[PDB]
């Protein structure tokens, strides 16, 4: 989940229903979103599954996290590069292959073209496809 | 007859009605033409010769009329959701009805000793 | 009695059991019980079509999954989503026939994840292919769509690393710790478990009409009234 | 379940809410207006006249009398006869319907915790030596403790036990049991949750440590998830016999409790009426 | 396929054209099968087959005056069309039906 | 009237009770209408159910069956001229 | 009795004999000719 952070940078003070604070991180990711504008690349707020899932792994190891939200916004494919003969990595799993790279943590997909590059772990979900259409009005309710 | 619910059922509602008109009747404090009068009325006879004493024995059969409608409408319901569900056994499917395709002890089947529909499950692995 | 017997008849059709008419012929007494007869089957049969047009209507033959003839086969009526062209169109590039079927989407792919639903909900879409735990959490927490269809292309989800990375064997055996503990069923209870989620409209149609006869009674009352003090 | 699981949902009916009090207090204006043009004592007979002509036209009165009159008893007993047209139409589509509850949709439920001191004691159904005796024991081990009375050899005789009623619960893995139930004799036998699964992890192929053929190996069973052959595999190899194919006397112990609450209700109306 | 223009502008080369269909993986499982190589090519001569002037043409013609070997497509077999080719054992059923609105 | 009074009964209870007379007398005759409204209400009840049941029926109409036809066969007269749509130089 | 359930493994009948004879191409084109000029129908309708 994102969120616009707190106008001091200190976004907090949320609570659920048992009584149990809403573990946070910060990110830095593109404040301006849309693309074409100065990216400001300002402190927001970022919390969810992956969040907690990240928090039980550092406090289970031994590291400090930085998280810091994608610059692009795909998740990553392999791609020819336009006005050459060659190809590459875009989107999401760019940033792996490069300085930022680290410990990605995302909803990513376990796929053999990316496993044929980076090595996954063991999933933490398992999930189908299940086409989503919109649902019928009813209009059969006896009105006439 | 009325068999598909519960005879049980229709005999305990009967009972219900009866003592809810034994009940109405020593609210009243005719009670043979009364009580024709009830069957009648559950039965659509249309006899019309009730004769309550106070408003509350006519809000009590008021509500029993209309329980009585209920009941009616369930059961007339019953019976369509009967007739809808016809022809209780299904038909099988070819070769890929999986009912079929796994052995059991209630189906059993077979062609001729020497034919080729013999050839054509012996080749086909 | 002419008025009366016109009343009874009307109100004989409607189990008003009024009584007003009685005819001196007797033919006329057995055509008005044959007529009483063939309305009674007449309603019964107005019943029993109302009963089976409520039993059978469905209309709706939405699209269940892929193998579908009808999603089979491209149509102009409405175009398909593919969110991004990333993760689930490799897996439509690798098959031939989805490949044919990639046609379709090549064109007309978003690029988001979040403006497929928004568009969905502008009524500009009615389809979409995603992860089956964002879906199924789109349906729960926004009571206005539904998830139709067989699960295919099942993998899980993973954490990343690179190459070979000093870290791998700790977090994986980690990750299969916490399967073990119970810990990630009650994380994911508590982060995506509840997300909120005789026709009225019967009574409605009917109840309008009742009333309106109800208010016009007074004016046809009044009518009458003055009609009979006119003559 | 020993017996089929038939709920008659005497109650799941939308009435009993605001529409139903809309209904009512509709149905007094009109009795009341009706009154009105009938005198333009005889409130109480029109009242049950039109109560009837809603529910039984057996009800005998004579409050109204007249055009204007007729004219709104035949509006009445039209809207009646679609009402309750709609009411029988209703009645189908719930017939079409079904209902079912799961049986503990729990397995840390409170009958997996104290069992002695719930009903009847309760069956634990595992088997020894395997992957989820191991896990059991180590997440909770009360649950063990009383699990060593109940340990079946295998899978069919356990099967066969519960079957013959002297086991209620069987865990076990998740696979084998979807394959069994599936494929079940009469489709008598299902899971507690509706497919619910607890400790979700996969199976696998267990290499050498350190082999030289983990990277083949993964590389090409991933390609093979990826080129749909497992589909067709799980359709041929594993599939159930159905899976998804698929007013009586407890039926009417709901609204037969209400109309004797009703009964003495009006006994105590009647009774204080005599009062005054 | 044989691709001619108009008028004396017809003089035209081979375009390679990619055609596919239910007969067509007939072919390529035959191909598979019986182990032979083809080199499939389409027919701009006519049609399915008819006699004029004691002369065949399309596809049977192309079959008997030795210029192909199969005729692999939607023939369909027939007393006058067996007397002059060996077909072989029919893999669909068809005959003369009727269609109206 | 005793005669038509008790037919008229007995259509009601068959049809509708909307026609009332004071045609019965005795215990007897009040056992013996409810027991003919009761039949009827049966009667009436699996009417309705078989009429609902009937709607998941719905035939179709071939009428003539193959080329052997007065239309087909008779080429010209009839009324309106018929058509015979067929490609040509091929196998039909 | 009843005759529920589509089919499969559709060839039909046919006329054996050795595999040289002189009768063989005589007696295929022999029933197609039958066949079209319209037999097997009127024998198909007369008896069964």
């Amino acid at each position: 989940y994102v969120k616009p952070t707190l106008s001091d940078g200190t976004c907090k003070e949320e609570f659920t229903v048992n009584g149990d604070p809403v573990k946070k991180v910060i990110c830095t990711g593109p404040n301006d979103t849309s693309p074409g504008s100065p990216r400001h690349t300002v402190p927001q707020c970022c919390y969810g599954f992956c969040i907690d899932l990240l928090i039980k792994l550092a406090r289970t190891m031994n590291f400090t996290y930085e998280v810091h939200l994608v610059a692009d916004g795909k998740f990553g494919t392999q791609e020819r590069v336009n006005n050459s003969n060659k190809k590459e990595w875009n989107g999401m799993m760019g940033e792996l292959l490069s300085g930022q790279a680290d410990m990605i943590v995302a909803p990513l997909t376990i796929n053999n073209e990316r496993a044929q590059y980076i090595e996954f772990s063991k999933p933490f979900k398992y999930q189908g496809l299940t086409i989503l259409v919109k649902k019928e009005i009813p209009r059969s309710t006896l009105d006439s | 007859f009325m068999q598909p619910f519960q005879s049980t059922l229709w005999l305990l509602v009967g009972l219900s009605v009866h003592v809810v008109a034994v009940m109405l009747y020593l609210l009243d404090r005719t009670l043979s033409s009364a009580m024709w009068f009830s069957w009648g009325v559950l039965l659509n006879s249309g006899i019309g010769e009730g004769a309550p004493r106070s408003f509350s024995a006519r809000i009590l059969g008021m509500v029993w009329a209309g329980f009585a409608m209920i009941i009616v409408a369930s059961y007339t319901a019953n019976l369509a959701a009967f007739l809808v569900l016809d022809r209780p056994e299904e038909r099988i499917t070819g070769i890929n009805d999986p009912r079929l395709r796994n052995p059991s002890d209630k189906f059993i089947y077979a062609t001729v000793k020497q034919s080729s529909v013999d050839i054509y499950f012996r080749r086909q692995v | 009695t002419l008025s009366s017997a016109m009343w009874f008849s009307w109100g004989v059709l409607l189990n008003s059991g009024i009584g007003e008419g009685a005819p001196r012929s007797f033919s006329a007494r057995i055509l008005g019980m044959v007529w009483a007869g063939f309305a009674m089957i007449i309603v019964a049969s107005y019943t029993a079509n109302l009963a089976a047009f409520l039993v059978l209507d469905r209309p709706e033959e939405r699209i269940t999954g892929i193998n579908d003839p009808r999603l089979r086969n491209p149509s102009d009526k409405f175009i398909y989503a593919t969110v991004k062209q990333s993760s689930v169109d490799i897996y439509f590039r690798r098959q031939v026939e989805l490949s044919t079927m990639y046609r379709h989407m090549e064109k007309h792919n978003y690029e988001s994840a979040a403006e497929a639903i928004q568009a969905v909900r502008d009524n500009k879409l009615h389809a979409f292919i995603w992860d089956s735990a964002v879906l199924e959490f789109e349906a729960s927490q926004k009571c206005d769509l539904v998830t139709t269809g067989e699960l295919f292309f099942r993998s899980g989800f993973g954490i990343g690393m690179r190459k070979d990375s000093p870290w791998k064997q700790n977090v994986s055996l980690s990750i299969l710790k916490s399967h073990e503990n119970g810990f990630m069923e009650d994380l994911d209870k508590t982060w995506v478990r509840y997300q909120e989620c005789l026709t009225f409209e019967n009574m409605a149609g009917v109840f309008m009409l009742v009333a309106g006869g109800i208010v016009a009674g007074i004016f046809l009352i009044f009518i009458e009234i003055a009609y009979k003090r006119h003559k | 379940r020993s017996n089929g699981t038939v709920s008659p949902s005497a109650f799941l009916e939308p009435f009993s809410a605001s529409v139903w009090v809309m209904m009512f207090v509709m149905l007094l204006i009109v009795s009341a207006i009706a009154v009105f043009v009938f005198e333009y004592f005889t409130i109480g007979k029109a009242i049950w006249l039109l109560w009837g002509l809603v529910f039984n036209n057996s009800v005998p009165v004579q409050n109204p009398k007249g055009t204007t009159s007729k004219i709104m008893v035949s509006v009445w007993a039209f809207f009646a006869v679609i009402f309750l047209a709609s009411y029988t139409a209703n009645l189908a589509a719930f017939m079409i319907q079904e209902e079912f509850v799961d049986q503990v949709t729990g397995l840390s439920d409170k009958k997996f915790q104290r069992p002695h001191d719930y009903s009847p004691p309760f069956r634990f159904g595992t088997v020894p030596n395997g992957s989820t005796e191991r896990n059991i024991r180590n997440n909770y081990p009360y649950m063990h403790q009383y699990m060593t009375k109940f340990n079946q050899k295998g899978v069919e005789d356990a099967l066969v036990s519960l079957k013959t009623g002297k086991l209620d619960a069987f865990i076990y893995d998740a696979a084998v049991l979807n394959y069994k139930a599936g494929r079940d004799e009469g489709c008598k036998l299902v899971t507690i949750g509706s497919g619910y699964i607890f400790a979700t992890t996969g199976y696998g192929i267990a290499l050498q440590k350190g082999s030289p053929w983990k990277r083949q190996i993964d590389l090409a069973l991933l390609q093979f998830v990826g080129d749909g052959e497992m589909e067709e595999l799980e359709t041929l190899w594993l599939t159930g016999i159905c899976h998804n194919e698929k007013l009586d006397i407890d039926n009417m112990a709901g609204v037969f409790y209400m109309l004797a609450a009703a009964m003495a209700l009006s006994l105590i109306t009647f009774i204080w009426e005599h009062l005054f | 396929k044989f691709v001619k223009i108009n008028n004396s502008t017809n003089e035209g080369m081979n375009v390679k054209k990619c055609c596919k269909g239910f007969c067509i993986d007939i072919l390529k499982k035959l191909s598979r099968t019986v182990k032979f190589t083809y080199d499939l090519y389409l027919v701009t001569n006519g049609k399915h087959g008819k006699k004029v002037n004691n002369v065949w043409n399309g596809m049977i013609g192309e079959v008997v005056y030795q210029r192909a070997v199969m005729a692999v497509g939607s023939l369909t077999i027939n007393e006058e069309r067996s007397e002059v080719v060996d077909f072989s054992v029919p893999f669909v059923e068809t005959g003369i039906s009727v269609m109206v609105s």
